[PDB]
């Protein structure tokens, strides 16, 4: 709704290269959502824990 | 909707023996009796299938025999049994 919001949502979610020189045990798997395109629903990838 | 429960499913850690019952007289059949009556199968739906069926069971050692502990206190049983004092007292020993 608003262009903060997705501006944070690229500096979170879209940023690539940032915080690379540094230990990173926070991998997570291939997949980490979908989105439907004609019903505009996002189906995020399950968690085995 | 995706569950993981029914995609990852996979045989769990000591599976091919797990039902195994602790006994000493048929256990290979003990143990095909218990891997079908835990399966959920009844006997009067299996039929003449369950009669000459035989199944992996802990009780069998590897060689093929009998056994009723793990094998390494067998072994560790065997090598107690012969341990020969290692300092004796006798009057002539210089």
């Amino acid at each position: 709704s608003t262009m903060s919001a997705l501006s944070e949502h690229l500096r979170s979610d879209h940023r690539d290269d940032a915080s690379t020189l540094l230990a990173t045990p926070m991998i997570n798997n291939a997949i980490r959502s979908f989105l439907t395109a004609w019903d505009g629903i996002r189906i995020l990838s399950p968690d085995v824990s | 909707t995706a569950s993981p429960a029914d995609t990852n499913v996979v045989p769990a850690k000591d599976a091919p023996t797990t039902n195994s019952p602790p006994s000493t007289t048929s256990p290979n059949q003990a143990a095909a009796d218990a891997n079908q009556q835990q399966a959920g199968i009844v006997s009067s739906q299996s039929g003449p299938n369950a009669v000459g069926d035989s199944a992996p069971s802990t009780s069998v050692n590897n060689d093929g025999d009998i056994i009723t502990r793990p094998t390494s206190d067998s072994i560790a049983a065997v090598a107690n049994a012969t341990k020969p004092a290692a300092v004796v007292s006798d009057p002539q020993s210089m």
